C-alpha cells in the first residue's frame, strides 16, 4: 500500500588517506536498485534491478553525477560542526544522509524526508512540511541558518515532490512489469527440546517480500506478547526475507498453541498449529 | 560514539543434512562502519565470501550481509567471526540449524 | 536479548491550551518488537502510578483500549507510516494532562520511551 | 480482568538491608509477571524494567542493561505469587516499585510501593 524510494549515503572524512569516501545506495521499498560510489571522475554506478535499465545509460550517468555532487555537499557541511566544537580537520569522521519520499496509493498520501547524521548521531532533519529543519545540537543551528539563507530547503522540497515522487511512480510501474506484486511467506513450525525442560515452538516465515511482517503466537485466542521471542527480520540473500517467532510451552500442551502470520502478500493472515 | 555488532548466522533455505545450501552472516547495529567479517569452516576461515552494499538504520547503525555456499553436515562446524573496534575481542557465532 | 528495540517519542514536550488537539508520536526502531502500548501518568498524581491508555497491534488494525477509555472520546489511536504509532488527545483537558510515554515488549523485556509532559 | 495485589504497601529501607516485594496475581492469566520501578531522584518518571517471570513454565528474563540479576533474586510459586527481593538496598535501588501483567493485550498494574531510604540514626 505504501511504497518508498530512498537514498542512503555514507561518506567518510579522513584527511589522512585515500578515498573510497562515499557509497550511496538506493531502494524501491525494500529492494536496492542501485549503488553509486565515488569510484570514477564523478563516481560510478551499478544497477541491481531490471525495471531500472529502461531508463538508459544517459539517465543513469546524470543520476550518478547528481549523487556525487550531493555527497560532496553532505560531506562539506561537516566543517560547520568541526569549527563550532573546534575539532581537528585531519581527524576522521562519518557523515550519513538518508532522504526519500513515499506514497500511499490508498488515500494517495505523500510524505518525504531528509536526515543528516554526523559520527553516528543526529545532526539535522527536514520537517514534515518540507520547509523547516530540526537541529540536534548547536552547530546544526548554524547549518540551518546557512541552508535557509542559501535556498537549500526549497531545492530539496522541489526534488522530493518532483523527481523523487516521479521516479518512485515510474520505477513502480516498471516493476509491475517483471516482478510480481508481493512475495508471500512460506511457513512452518519447528520445535526444540529445552535443556531446562518443556519445549520451544518456533514459527518460521521465509522468502517473503516486502520485509514488513508480523509473527505471533496465541493460546485460546490471546496474543502471547510477553512470552514470544522474535529475531530481527533478516535477508534470505536472494532479495527475499525471513523471520521466526518462538514461544516456550509447557510439556504436553503444544497442540494448544497457534501461530499467526500477517503479511501484505497474503490476502488473509496465516494460522499454523504445532 | 560506537555501538557493538549484533550477529545472525543462518541459511537461505531450511537446512538438510548433506544437501547443498547458502550460509548468511548478517552483521548489524555497529558503528563506525569499518568492519571485518569472516565466514569459517571447522574453524578454518572460508575463502571468497560475497558481501552486500552497506546501508544503515534509523539510529545510524550499519548493517551488512556476508554470504557463501555450504553443505550442512552433523560433523561440520560453520561460524562467522567479526572484528570491530567496539569490542574487547573478536566475536564468533556458530551456525545452529535450529535458528 | 542484547538487541533492544529503540523508542522515539514526539514531541518531547507540550504546553497545551484547553481544547486543542495534540498528537503524540511513538516511532519504534528495529523489528524485534511487535505492537505498541501508550501509557499515562497523571500530573494529577503526586505519587507515580502508570495507567494503560491503549495497545496498537503491529498486525493490521487491531486496537485494544483500556476498559474505561474503551468508550471515551478524549482519545483516538492511529497506526501511521512504518512503525509509527499515534496517540491523539482529541480535546486537551485537565482530564488528560500529565506524563505520556510509549512502551513495547521485546523478548519478554519491557522497553519505554521518554516520558513527555503534556501540560497546560 | 486479573487483579494484581502487592505487599508490603510501602518500605522504609535502611542502606544495606534486604527487601521483599510480593505480587499475587488474582484472576485467569496466561502470561507471567513483570517487576518495574521508577527511580525517585529523577524528574521525568520513566519506568525501569527489572525482571519478568513466566507463568505457565519456568523461565525468568532479566533487564540486561543494568544486569539486575546481579542485585536481585526472583521467584514464583505455583499459586501465582511472585517474589522480588532486593538483596542489599542501595540508593541506586530507591524508587516506587510495581508489578505488571499483560492479559489479552491490556497491561494491568499493581499499586505503587515506595521503597525509600530511611535515615538510620537519631
Ligand atoms: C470497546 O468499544 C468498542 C467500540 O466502541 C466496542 O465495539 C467493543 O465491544 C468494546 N469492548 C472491547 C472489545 O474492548
Ligand atoms: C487521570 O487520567 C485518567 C485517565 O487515565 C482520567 O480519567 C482522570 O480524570 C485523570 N485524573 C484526574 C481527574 O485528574
Ligand atoms: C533514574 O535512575 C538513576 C537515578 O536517577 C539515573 O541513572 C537515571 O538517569 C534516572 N532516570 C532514568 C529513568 O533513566
Ligand atoms: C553485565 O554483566 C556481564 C557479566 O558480568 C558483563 O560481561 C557485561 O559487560 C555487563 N553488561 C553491562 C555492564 O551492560
Amino acid at each position: 500500500g505504501s511504497h518508498s524510494l530512498r537514498y542512503f549515503y555514507t561518506a567518510l572524512s579522513r584527511p589522512a588517506i585515500s578515498e573510497p569516501w562515499y557509497i550511496a545506495v538506493g531502494y524501491l521499498d525494500d529492494t536496492q536498485f542501485a549503488r553509486f560510489d565515488s569510484a570514477g571522475e564523478t563516481g560510478t554506478y551499478k544497477l541491481s534491478a531490471p525495471w531500472v535499465e529502461q531508463e538508459g545509460p544517459e539517465y543513469w550517468a546524470r543520476e550518478t553525477e547528481i549523487v556525487t555532487s550531493n555527497a560532496q555537499f553532505f560531506r562539506e557541511n561537516l566543517q560547520t560542526m568541526l569549527d563550532y566544537y573546534n575539532l581537528s580537520q585531519n581527524g576522521s569522521h562519518t557523515i550519513q544522509v538518508m532522504y526519500g519520499c513515499e506514497v500511499e496509493f490508498f488515500g494517495s498520501l505523500f510524505r518525504a524526508y531528509e536526515q543528516h547524521g554526523y559520527d553516528g548521531q543526529d545532526y539535522i532533519a527536514l520537517n514534515e512540511d518540507l520547509k523547516t529543519w530540526t537541529a540536534a545540537d548547536m552547530a546544526a543551528e548554524i547549518t540551518r541558518s546557512k541552508w535557509e539563507q542559501a535556498g537549500y530547503t526549497e531545492l530539496r522540497r522541489t526534488y522530493l515532490e518532483g523527481p523523487c515522487k516521479d521516479s518512485l511512480l515510474r520505477y513502480l510501474e516498471n516493476r509491475k512489469k517483471t516482478q510480481e506484486c508481493t512475495d508471500p511467506p512460506k511457513t512452518h513450525v519447528t520445535h526444540h527440546a529445552r535443556p531446562e525442560g518443556d519445549v520451544t515452538l518456533r514459527c518460521w516465515a521465509l522468502g517473503f517480500y516486502p520485509a514488513h511482517i508480523t509473527l505471533t503466537w496465541q493460546l485460546n485466542g490471546e496474543e502471547l506478547i510477553q512470552d514470544t521471542e522474535l529475531v530481527e527480520t533478516r535477508p534470505a540473500g536472494d532479495g527475499t526475507f525471513q523471520k521466526w517467532a518462538a514461544v516456550v510451552v509447557p510439556s504436553g500442551e503444544e497442540q494448544k498453541y497457534t501461530c499467526h502470520v500477517y503479511h501484505e502478500g497474503l490476502p488473509e493472515p496465516l494460522t499454523l498449529r504445532w | 560514539i560506537q555501538k557493538t555488532p549484533q550477529i545472525q548466522v543462518y541459511s537461505r533455505h531450511p537446512p538438510e543434512n548433506g544437501k547443498p545450501n547458502i550460509l548468511n552472516c548478517y552483521v548489524t547495529q555497529f558503528h563506525p562502519p569499518h568492519i571485518e567479517i569472516q565466514m569459517l569452516k571447522n574453524g578454518k576461515k572460508i575463502p571468497k565470501v560475497e558481501m552486500s552494499d552497506m546501508s544503515f538504520s534509523k539510529d545510524w547503525s550499519f548493517y551488512i550481509l556476508a554470504h557463501t555456499e555450504f553443505t550442512p553436515t552433523e560433523t561440520d562446524t560453520y561460524a562467522c567471526r567479526v572484528k570491530h573496534d567496539s569490542m574487547a575481542e573478536p566475536k564468533t557465532v556458530y551456525w545452529d540449524r535450529d535458528m | 536479548k542484547p538487541q533492544a528495540p529503540e523508542l522515539r517519542i514526539f514531541p518531547k514536550k507540550m504546553d497545551a491550551e484547553l481544547g486543542q488537539k495534540v498528537d503524540l508520536v511513538c516511532e519504534v526502531l528495529g523489528s524485534v518488537s511487535q505492537g505498541c502500548s501508550w501509557l499515562f501518568q497523571n500530573s494529577s498524581s503526586k505519587l507515580p502510578q502508570p495507567t494503560f491508555v491503549v495497545y496498537m497491534a503491529s498486525s493490521h488494525n487491531k486496537i485494544t483500549w483500556d476498559e474505561k477509555l474503551n468508550s471515551s472520546k478524549l482519545f483516538s489511536a492511529m497506526r501511521d507510516t512504518n512503525n509509527k504509532y499515534v496517540l491523539t488527545l482529541n480535546k486537551f483537558s485537565k482530564e488528560n494532562e500529565g506524563y505520556y510515554f510509549c512502551s513495547v515488549i521485546s523478548n519478554s523485556v519491557m522497553y519505554f520511551s521518554s516520558v513527555v509532559p503534556v501540560l497546560q
